C-alpha cells in the first residue's frame, strides 16, 4: 500500500 | 477515446503552462549548506513537497488521467528524480555556474565537493543548464520535454495510447518551433537536439538514485516515507 497509491487518488 | 489526442497545439499547451507547480522555498536560514547532513537535508525536504505537487501536475498531463492508477504510479516511481532534475535545470538557466534549487537556495560545485560523488553530479546537472541557456530553451518547449519524460521513461518496464500522446507532443514542440519562425530544417534539429539531452537527464537521474539509496544505507540524513517509496520503486 503506497502512499502514491493514496495520493493519485485524492 | 482520450481527450489528449483532441487537443489543438494550442490546446496542448495552454494546458501544461496552466498545470505547472509552483516554485517552492527552502528553509530561510542564511546558513550555506557545506556539510551532507545541512545540503542533503534542504534538498530532501524541498524534493519531498515538490513531489506532493508534480503528482497533482502528472494529473493534470493530458493522456495521463486516461491511465490505470498502477500505470500512473509506475511512470511517477519512474520519472520522479528526472522530472525534478530538469525542472532545477530549467530554473537554474539565468545563473550560470549555480543551481537554483530554490530562490533563496543557489548552490555551486564548490558546495558540491563537500559531498563524495555530488560534485560529479552537479557538474552535469550544471552544463545541461548551460546547454539549455544557450539554445535558448522557451518556457513552452520545457513544459513539453518535461511531460515527454512523464510518459516516456517508464512506457516498456510495462499501450498505443502513450505512443500516440507522445506523438501528440511531438507535434506540439513543431508548432512552437515553427510558431517561432524557425525554418523546417531549424525544426527537426531542435527537436532532435532537445530529446538527444532527454537522455543526459536519464543518465543523472540514475546516478542520482544510486547517491540517494547509498545515502538511505548510511540512514544519517532523514528520509521522508514517501521519498523511501518513490526510492524504493528502482530496485
Ligand atoms: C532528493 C532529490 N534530489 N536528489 C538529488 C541529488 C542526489 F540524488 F544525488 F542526491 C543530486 C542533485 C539534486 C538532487 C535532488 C533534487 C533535484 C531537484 C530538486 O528540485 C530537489 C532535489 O532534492
Amino acid at each position: 500500500h503506497k502512499i502514491l497509491h493514496r495520493l493519485l487518488q485524492d | 477515446n482520450s481527450l489528449a489526442l483532441s487537443l489543438t497545439a494550442d490546446q496542448m499547451v495552454s494546458a501544461l503552462l496552466d498545470a505547472e507547480p509552483p516554485i517552492l522555498y527552502s528553509e530561510y536560514d542564511p546558513t550555506r549548506p557545506f556539510s551532507e547532513a545541512s545540503m542533503m537535508g534542504l534538498l530532501t525536504n524541498l524534493a519531498d513537497r515538490e513531489l506532493v505537487h508534480m503528482i497533482n501536475w502528472a494529473k493534470r498531463v493530458p493522456g495521463f488521467v486516461d491511465l490505470t492508477l498502477h500505470d500512473q504510479v509506475h511512470l511517477l516511481e519512474c520519472a520522479w528524480l528526472e522530472i525534478l532534475m530538469i525542472g532545477l535545470v530549467w530554473r537554474s538557466m539565468e545563473h550560470p555556474g549555480k543551481l537554483l534549487f530554490a530562490p533563496n537556495l543557489l548552490l555551486d560545485r564548490n558546495q558540491g565537493k563537500c559531498v563524495e560523488g555530488m560534485v560529479e553530479i552537479f557538474d552535469m546537472l550544471l552544463a545541461t543548464s548551460s546547454r539549455f541557456r544557450m539554445m535558448n530553451l522557451q518556457g513552452e518547449e520545457f513544459v513539453c520535454l518535461k511531460s515527454i519524460i512523464l510518459l516516456n521513461s517508464g512506457v516498456y518496464t510495462f499501450k498505443d495510447h502513450i505512443h500516440r500522446v507522445l506523438d501528440k507532443i511531438t507535434d506540439t514542440l513543431i508548432h512552437l518551433m515553427a510558431k517561432a519562425g524557425l525554418t523546417l530544417q531549424q525544426q527537426h534539429q531542435r527537436l532532435a537536439q532537445l530529446l538527444l539531452i532527454l537522455s543526459h537527464i536519464r543518465h543523472m537521474s540514475n546516478k542520482g538514485m544510486e547517491h540517494l539509496y547509498s545515502m538511505k544505507c548510511k540512514n544519517v540524513v532523514p528520509l521522508s516515507d514517501l521519498l523511501l517509496e518513490m526510492l524504493d520503486a528502482h530496485r
